[PDB]
RNA sequence: GAGUGGCGAUGAUCUGUACCCCGGCGGGGUGGGUGUCGAUGGAAGUCUGACCGGC
RNA sequence: CCACAGAUCCCACCCGGGUUGAUGAACGA
């Protein structure tokens, strides 16, 4: 008599005493093992099973499953099963170690490994991109003002008046990375990226008469290594936002109709997960981020934050301070319907939710 | 403020700004919540703030619990992790040696274990019905604490069940016994009686029964040990 | 000019320490068990700069780096069992922008020590010999 | 005789009454805290001296 | 019981420290 067990492990024998009488090990791969576990809800034995039931050549066996007895029985065995076994037990008793012995895995630490991606895909079976994306996109937000900051205070050695006379930093980047040296700057050149008539004179007068130092080709192209970073950036931003668009779109179409994909992203981003946004009350949504400001409010009794990465929604940063707490109250209203349509399936109603939104905007612009 | 070990393992008190207590669990995803809960910093350590009034567990800690049979460690079997609250609270306290195999079966709130579980290698979610055991038998192994927090009317019954597959001889159970959700009609306090005796008419030993209110009304725990 | 270049060396050093932060937890969506197993941010970079997919790796396009024979074996291996997501080229390259900037941001730094080297040896001699160019300066 | 346009959860109120001002409202200033950064700004503001050892 | 040893301790010279720092003094590119 063989009393037989089914794992994500593989297929072992065991006899009456709880010893091992013969095992086949289970090949280490998500997809088979996932489909193998599905097909054994419906009484379907492992590929495994069927080669161990060849080797051995037992005339009584009995199985974990109900399910399973009449599919043995007609690939021709005699069969039973026993519910919670002596020897089911004995097996799970020392299953953080006949993993190993049985050799499906090497150690311990990469059955778990295993194990847990498994359970993950077995259960996905029966939006991160999106959060990992406009995280970057943040990093590199702030790396760009953090390298435009000190290009500017460093190339302003050698060129202090350029500083002020362009606000745009992608624009400053340009300059120094194409040029280096203030005498070399030329009409020519500076026409051949856009800089009007008007302003080429106001550089090139300001380079003239700079009161700047001069400096070696080497210090130069110290500092031109930095613009030639911060060019990067823009490009590798301006990249990461259709990327960002794509998935956004795909993922949470009505949320991105309302905000946008990089703020829309963004508070996937704090809530964790788009099903996390889904379960929020407005007046959350209305306030994450800021939550130094909120709980120094719930704390003390005070002014709380009228709005978290809200904020930066045009219409409430570019209003009044007296209109921006209902234009954030309006927002976050209709975000919490958008991010539950987009939640709890698919239709796209970005439209109306839109044009409600523009209603009650208005309204509020006519006080 | 100040964080503080407490009587069991890996899990601390709060003195605050205000002098308030709260317990808490030490981070084992920092800089990451699982519902809304506050992350603290001491001496560069981050813990997790455990309101009581969603987590059982904290609730019967908050109660008196004795000993917790849950530390370092600990192999758990979870039966209804829901969305993951009471359950991330446990892969803090277990850490990367244990692990928790959480089992649920409704599928609109797996969506939200999920989410858990993936920034968390302690715990293996489970989509299935705790009510056959068979169906993820061959995921899960033995283990030492039957955590048991289902609404069912034969909750006692299926944590039985589950136990004579899954927990350890001399291992303990923590079933947690919701009294509306069994019988609206009877009275809470006679549900508690007749359901520990279902558990000793098995052999379970009664070690403790705690009643959770203030945290949770019509509920009560109870810790035992299987024999 | 030798403050100028430290202190950019300075933002340099913070940057390659936040989007490799950024890269490993990114990456991970696709191979989670390279993290571990690579301790070095730049070496990390590389991989996911010039592989891809985890099914791209191959022998001796990492003999190249300097991974020795049994390295080679664990990460492939790893990759083989990876409990990973599986993903599109779009999500690829998104990530390989970053594993590439940081690549990118190794080298300035590098350029930015030599240069900084020179300088801070001609301003300050006696200080450099002391607690080398950049903690000088 | 045909088509449109019609309160409402698929959602009104309460409090950021800021002060008071001139003409409930326009505008005004003074306010709050909060986003930015800055300035140069403001911080016992910049250790210690009798003998140290080896013998 | 003395004898002699032992090593310590200084003790002072002696040397080096040392008038180009003895001291103790709680970190954060």
């Amino acid at each position: 008599k063989i009393y037989l067990i089914e794992h994500v492990i593989g297929a072992v024998a065991y006899d009456e005493n709880g010893n091992i009488v013969d095992y086949i090990t289970n090949p280490r791969d998500l997809g088979k093992i996932t489909e193998e576990l599905l097909n054994n809800e419906k009484g379907i034995p492992f590929s495994a099973t069927v080669e161990l039931l060849k080797k051995v050549n037992p005339q009584e066996v009995v199985v974990e499953n109900e399910a399973e007895v009449p599919k043995l029985q007609a690939l021709g065995y005699r069969v039973s099963y026993e519910p919670y076994s002596k020897v089911s037990r004995i097996f799970r008793e020392s299953l953080p170690k006949v993993a190993i012995d049985i050799k499906f895995a090497s150690n311990e630490e990469d059955y778990y490994n295993f194990l847990h991606e498994l359970s993950l895909e077995y259960t996905r079976r029966k939006d991160l991109l999106a959060i990992q994306a406009v995280r970057a996109m943040d990093d590199i937000d702030k790396t760009i003002n953090l390298f435009s900051e000190r290009l500017r205070e460093w190339y302003s050695i050698h060129f202090p008046e350029l500083d002020k006379l362009i606000e745009d930093h992608e624009e400053y980047a340009t300059i120094v990375s194409r040029f280096g040296d203030r005498g070399f700057l030329t009409i020519d050149s500076l026409k051949e990226l856009g800089f009007n008539e008007q302003r080429i004179n106001r550089i090139l007068d300001a380079a003239k008469k700079s009161i700047g130092a001069d400096i070696s080709e080497d210090d130069l192209s110290a500092m031109r290594m930095i613009a030639n970073t911060i060019l990067d950036l823009y490009n590798i931003r301006r990249n990461l936002n259709n990327y960002l668009e794509g998935v956004m779109k795909e993922v949470a179409p009505n949320v991105t109709a309302l905000v946008g994909p990089a703020l829309g992203a963004r508070l996937l981003s704090i809530a964790g997960s788009l099903d996390e946004l889904a379960k929020m009350p407005a007046s959350t949504i209305q306030v994450l981020g800021a939550e130094k400001a909120l709980f120094r409010a719930l704390r003390s009794g005070g002014r709380p934050p009228k709005h978290g990465i809200i904020f930066q929604y045009p219409a409430i940063h570019t209003s009044p301070r007296w209109q921006r707490g209902k234009i954030a109250r309006a927002l976050a209203a209709k975000l919490a319907i958008a991010a539950r349509v987009d939640a709890f399936s698919g239709r796209f109603i970005g439209d109306q939710l839109n044009e409600q939104l523009k209603k009650r905007i208005d309204e509020i612009k006519e006080k | 403020i100040t964080v503080k070990q407490t009587n069991m393992e890996n899990i601390y008190e709060c003195e605050f700004n205000d002098g308030s207590f709260r317990l808490c669990t030490r981070n084992l995803v920092p800089n990451f919540n699982v519902y809304g809960e506050r992350l603290i910093k001491y001496e560069g350590v981050e813990y997790r703030e455990w309101n009581a009034f969603r987590s059982k567990l904290a609730g019967a800690i908050l109660k008196g619990l004795k000993t917790n049979p849950i530390r370092k460690g600990t192999k758990v079997l979870y039966l209804g992790a829901a969305s993951g609250t009471t359950i991330s609270h446990v892969s803090d306290i277990i850490e990367l040696n244990g692990k928790a195999y959480g089992v649920e079966f409704s599928p609109r709130v797996v969506r939200e274990l999920l989410l858990v579980a993936q920034r968390r290698p302690n715990i293996f979610p489970l989509l299935a019905d705790a009510r056959f055991p068979q169906s993820y038998k061959s995921v899960v192994e033995n283990v030492d604490v039957l955590y048991v927090d289902i609404a069912q009317p034969d909750q006692t019954d299926i944590a039985i069940y589950n136990a004579k597959f899954f927990l350890k001889v001399n291992g303990d159970m923590l079933l947690v016994i919701k009294a509306r959700s069994i019988d609206v009609t009877k009275d809470p306090k006679e549900i508690y009686k007749t359901e520990v005796e279902k558990l000793e008419n098995s052999n379970f030993e009664t070690i403790q029964i705690i009643n959770l209110d203030p945290y949770d009304k019509d509920h009560a725990i109870v810790l035992s040990k299987y024999k």
